[PDB]
């Protein structure tokens, strides 16, 4: 019953963390490489949007 | 200013239109009600009942039924789990509510009570009225008359409670019957008046599974519930 | 799918006939159908066109007043009218199935056609070639005018006959693949000058090929292109 | 003993969280003190797709950008045309208490789900010109509320009660079962490399789960009410969430942690639906205060509001190229924003 | 005939300015609300709207009329304005009333007809029914357009739509006007507010307090159509009818100037009394007009 819930919960205590200041940084640096290609960040010209 | 193939493209898409079009007539003709109860409760005789006339863990059952030339579809969720807050806000545009509770039981009726009480104060089921089933009308009043099982044991306010002046009691019947069955009764419309505030109402009945007039009730019932609706639709107060 | 056509026969001049197409196996309601001929030893020509829900109704400039087309939905069959007949309209003539939305593929299915014998976007095709197993064939058919329209794609299609059989469809919009024909088939071009190229030629594949524009009314044809073992 | 085995449990839980407090070093908010705002964005609507007969539901768009399919409760599934407004399909539906919706990466497929416990999949390139039905899947006893493709014969679906299956629809058995959650499950994200995904119960906890094996990597807490909605992050080491309590929150795969709230004061009214956009600046949220919401996933600052809908917001996406975000609402109306 | 008031400069003329000034922006506020409730599938919103336009058209051809009451009933402007302004001026009232029957037969069929004639009540059925009213009343009051509607006399005067006496065919018109542009909407109006009270005072769910409530807008509404519109039609048929028997006597006419001219400008509250008595009086409709105005 209750014996396989703690066996569970072991496999998440043996994990490889890292640090929030290198994770946040990777985050930060994906979004300052796919900037130019976001057509909501920058309007793009007219004739060029399939909408407008 | 089109092409040829994008000239038919619009084509197929007005011939979608039309019979979308015929959808809205027969959507707007039926009247979607849901059905609620407990295991106890009598609710699949009914169905059973109004079905004769007028896959194995499938979670809805639907009934279709008549009364008039007006057609009506009845929802019974039959394999989920006990959680309900969930899957109700499906239901905030259903004309109405049946609730069918068991009168006869004297021990889960607390639990009755209770699970009347969430539905009626549901963030969602505002503006949705309830017709409420006082079911198994014969077990109570020969358990009454035996005398065997007490109604003072589980609610001592019974004691001080008198039948109401505005009774309607059948063609002979003990007093002692009635008097027990207007205070279940009762019991409801204590939670039904406490936060109505005029945006939806609860209509009682007395039944019993066998009863072939469950059909017109419901039928009387929600023609005044679309009434209500149209007074304030057309603006007259 | 299947369609069978009935109602060929020797007609006196001046006569009248009608001609009958039975549909079987597929959503006949939801599709419209098209009338083309062959004369006897020449190319195709477009003769009529009823949509679904009957709302659009076109006839080929030989064919107006003369010829008259109509369908039955419920009972799953199309008839042509035919009046006051002549020398000119000695031909085998085929009904084909054609539906219209975003990514669809008109032209799929030609029926077996029947006989009948009697008592402008001009398409420029190139007249034989000759054929030898494993080399790389290529089939240039020009036209009188752009069919890249504004929306960003061109309306060519290409077909292929094989003796004694009925048209099947190979390519559509000029880059498109059918549905069942092998990878070895392809297709491109651009305005007013079109090529379909043939990799690795296997047995089987010999006959006269045909393009298509569907730009707008009146469809017109290509005189064929032969290819010869 | 039970007791023991609790309170060994209980110290092996305090390990965990003395594990989160040593790798934080420091904040997100922290580390954004320097990158220029974005601004203000000004959405307008550009098409409004008018035909559905009563509430919607659900919403998926396709891998090319243009066509988009829509659920609602009143029996109907409709493939839109963006560009032209114009309708391709009407699928009417066996059962009409339809919850989710779901577009065929390869665009041969659709699916849909609901209260009648049963995943419908349905084959749009026949050789007849109807849609059908290719496979019914059974196997689930509670309400669907997502399914998601990952290939023309794999699926996956999340279900009322606390489990979630991956399908092989050619046989149509399941063969691996998700468990350990205790509570309803209301959504479900797939990775871009489709070897993992996270799902979200209304037990204010989100797990991540491998497709392969069958196991439960990693458990994220931190919220205090239901979570309705989850999505990745485009670069796979990110997932966000809403909940009823008029929060989101932003979780990290490999540093497992919280980074960042997304409130405010002035709204109570819990999420509907969350997106990202295609760079992972923009973090879009539906409210049911009838109006959706615009955030800068690095700032927690509102950066723009969508107000058209009568209704409350039920379903939002944001299409592949990002040159759109589409919206449905109660009052059957879906709107492309711009 | 010898014809003279000392009132006719004094009260039309400013009945009339109080009607511009109180009437204009009331009827765009409710011609506001009724596009808001067309919106949302409603189909009372039609018959609000063509309400709305009538009223309207009426309030932008009173300063002409107000110049001629100013100037002791001489027109200036010409024939052709004579023969437009005055058809509408005339006109607008039954228009009004048709529209006013419509909206209650709609209510009673919504009320006491529930679960029943849905192909009725729908925006295209009400957008045929407004067409259809508004081609019959403009057909049925063309008649005067036939004829000469400016008349000088002897007693320095010019008029316009009116010559006294009577020419002969204005009796008649004067007749039908009485008794089917008045009378048989009223009665419409007046059985179909019956049937919906009494379908209402048998219905639970409604508690006492909301009954009254409805019982006074109903007779409300009866009333205040039959106090703006009653006199005018009762002095109307009085020289109809006293006209048919006496041509040569002008004494009637003589004597009842006055209390026609007001009479006649007494009408025209209803162009006021209508955006109070569909909009303005319940909270649904203020709440758009408030949320409106708030921009």
């Amino acid at each position: 019953q209750a014996r396989k819930l703690v066996e569970q919960l072991k496999m998440e205590a043996n994990i490889d963390r890292i640090k929030v200041s290198k994770a946040a940084a990777d985050l930060m640096a994906y979004c300052e490489a796919h900037a130019k290609e976001d057509p909501l960040l920058t309007p793009v010209p007219a004739s060029e949007n399939p909408f407008r | 200013t089109l092409s040829a193939e994008d000239k038919a493209a619009v084509e197929r898409s007005k011939m979608i239109e039309k019979q979308l079009q015929k959808d809205k007539q027969v959507y707007r003709a039926t009247h979607r009600l849901l059905l609620l109860g407990a295991d106890n409760s009598g609710k699949s005789t009914i169905v059973k009942q109004m079905r004769i006339y007028h896959v194995k863990t499938s979670g809805i059952f639907e009934t279709k039924f008549q009364v008039d030339k007006v057609n009506f579809h009845m929802f019974d969720v039959g394999a989920q789990r006990d959680e309900r807050r969930k899957w109700i806000q499906c239901f905030n545009d259903v004309t109405a509510i049946i609730f069918v509770v068991d009168s006869s039981d004297y021990n889960r009726l607390q639990e009755a009570l209770n699970d009347f009480k969430s539905i009626w104060n549901n963030r969602w089921l505002r503006t949705i009225s309830v017709i409420l089933f006082l079911n198994k009308q014969d077990l109570l009043a020969e358990k009454v008359l035996a005398g065997k099982s007490k109604i003072e044991d589980y609610f001592p306010e019974f004691a001080r409670y008198t039948t109401p002046e505005d009774a309607t009691p059948e063609p002979g019947e003990d007093p002692r019957v009635t008097r027990a069955k207007y205070f279940i009764r009762d019991e409801f419309l204590r939670i039904s008046t406490a936060s109505g505030d005029g945006r939806h109402y609860c209509y009682p009945h007395f039944t019993c599974s066998v009863d072939t007039e469950n059909a017109r009730r419901i039928f009387n019932d929600c023609r005044d519930i679309i009434q209500r609706m149209h007074l304030r639709q057309y603006e007259l107060l | 799918v299947q369609l069978v056509e009935s109602g060929g026969g020797l007609v006196q001049p001046g006569g009248s006939r009608k001609l009958s197409c039975s549909a079987s196996g597929f959503a006949f309601s939801s599709f419209g159908m098209h009338w083309v001929r062959q004369a006897p030893e020449k190319g195709l020509e477009w003769v009529a066109y009823i949509s679904s829900g009957s709302g659009t109704i076109y006839y080929a400039d030989t064919v107006k007043g003369r010829f008259t087309i109509s369908r039955d939905d419920p009972k799953n069959t199309l008839f042509l009218q035919m009046t006051s007949l002549r020398s000119e309209d000695t031909a085998m003539y085929y009904c084909v199935r054609s539906i219209y939305y975003y990514g669809s593929s008109p032209f799929d299915f030609w029926g077996q056609g029947t006989t009948l014998t009697v008592s402008d976007i001009v398409m420029t095709q190139t007249s034989s070639v000759p054929v030898t197993p494993g080399e790389s064939v290529s089939i240039s058919c020009r036209s009188s005018k752009s069919l890249l329209h504004s929306n960003g794609n061109t309306y060519l299609y290409w077909f292929l006959q094989r003796p004694g059989q009925s048209p099947q469809l190979l390519i559509y919009r000029m880059s498109n693949l059918a549905s069942g024909v092998p990878d070895r088939f392809s297709g491109s071009g651009s305005g007013t000058a079109f090529t379909l190229t043939i990799s690795r030629l296997e047995a089987e594949d010999v006959g006269v090929y045909y393009c298509m524009q569907h730009l707008e009314y009146p469809l017109t044809f290509g005189a064929g292109t032969k290819l010869e073992l | 003993e039970l007791d023991q085995l609790r309170q060994e449990a209980e110290q092996l839980k305090n390990q965990i969280r003395d594990a989160r407090k040593a790798c934080a070093d420091a904040t997100l908010s922290q580390i954004t003190n320097n990158i220029d705002p974005v601004g203000r964005i000004q959405m307008r609507t550009r098409r409004t797709l008018r035909g559905h007969l009563a509430k919607i539901y659900a919403m998926h768009w396709g891998t090319d950008s243009r066509l988009l399919v829509s659920a609602s409760q009143d029996g109907k599934l409709i493939i839109w045309d963006s560009y032209t407004t114009n309708k391709v399909h009407a699928i009417p539906l066996r059962s009409s208490w339809v919850m989710t919706c779901a577009y065929a990466p390869s665009g041969n497929y659709v699916a849909c789900g609901g209260l009648d416990n049963i995943c419908s999949i349905y084959n749009l390139k026949t050789r007849e010109g109807n849609v059908r039905v290719s496979r019914e899947l059974a196997g689930h006893t509670g309400y669907l509320s997502c399914c998601r493709f990952l290939d023309d014969n794999q699926i996956v679906t999340s279900s009322g009660d606390t489990t979630c299956a991956l399908w092989d629809i050619e046989t149509g058995q399941q063969t691996t079962t998700f468990t350990g959650h205790t509570g309803d499950v209301m959504s479900l994200s797939l990775a871009p490399d489709t070897r993992l995904f996270v799902s979200g119960a209304c037990d204010a906890s989100a797990k991540l789960w491998d497709v392969r094996e069958g196991m439960c990597r990693q458990t994220f807490t931190g919220h205090e009410s239901d979570i309705n909605a989850i999505c990745f992050f485009p670069n796979g080491n990110a997932f966000a969430t809403g909940s009823d309590d008029a929060t989101c929150r932003l979780f990290d795969l490999r540093a497992d942690q919280e980074l960042m709230t997304y409130s405010h004061d002035n709204i109570i009214c819990g999420i509907t639906s969350v997106s990202f956009s295609k760079s992972g600046r923009l973090l879009l949220a539906g409210y049911d205060d009838f109006n959706c919401n615009v955030w800068d996933a690095l700032k927690a600052d509102r950066a723009g509001v969508l107000a058209g809908h009568d209704n409350r917001v039920s379903c939002l996406g944001v299409t592949d190229d990002g040159m759109a975000v589409a919206t449905g609402s109660w009052d059957s109306f879906l709107k492309i924003w711009n | 005939c010898h014809v003279d008031s000392r009132v006719d400069h004094l009260f039309p003329p400013s009945l009339y300015i109080f009607v511009i000034g109180v009437g204009l922006p009331t009827n765009c506020l409710a011609l506001w609300a009724a596009y808001r409730q067309v919106q949302q599938r409603n189909e009372l919103g039609v018959y609000l709207m063509n309400l709305s336009i009538a009223d309207l058209l009426y309030i932008c051809t009173l300063p002409l009329w107000v110049d001629y009451f100013l100037h002791h009933d001489n027109w200036i402007h010409g024939p052709g304005s004579c023969k437009l302004f005055g058809f509408i001026f005339y006109t607008n009232i039954y228009i009004s009333i048709a529209f006013l029957c419509c909206i209650s037969v709609d209510r009673y069929l919504a009320v006491a007809h529930p679960l029943r004639f849905a192909r009725l009540r729908r925006v295209k059925t009400a957008v045929a029914v407004s067409s259809v009213v508004w081609a019959t009343e403009l057909g049925a009051n063309s008649a005067p357009l036939f004829h000469d509607e400016l008349f000088r006399d002897r007693y320095n005067h010019t008029f316009c739509f009116e010559k006294f006496p009577m020419e002969g065919w204005v009796a008649w018109m004067n007749l039908y006007r009485v008794f089917v542009g008045f009378l048989f909407p009223w009665a419409l109006m007046l059985l179909s507010y019956r049937g919906i009270l009494r379908a209402v005072r048998g219905s639970v769910s409604t508690e006492r307090q909301e009954k009254a409530k409805i019982k006074r807008l109903a007779l409300s509404l009866i009333a205040i159509v039959l106090v703006c519109f009653a006199p005018y039609h009762v002095l109307l048929l009085s020289r109809s009818a006293i006209y048919l028997g006496r041509p040569w006597d002008c004494g009637f006419e003589e004597r009842v100037f006055s209390a026609y001219h007001s009479s006649l400008a007494f009408t025209s509250l209803n162009c006021v009394a209508d955006p109070i008595l569909y909009c303005l009086v319940n909270e649904g409709a203020r709440s758009d007009v408030a949320k409106a105005l708030h921009n």
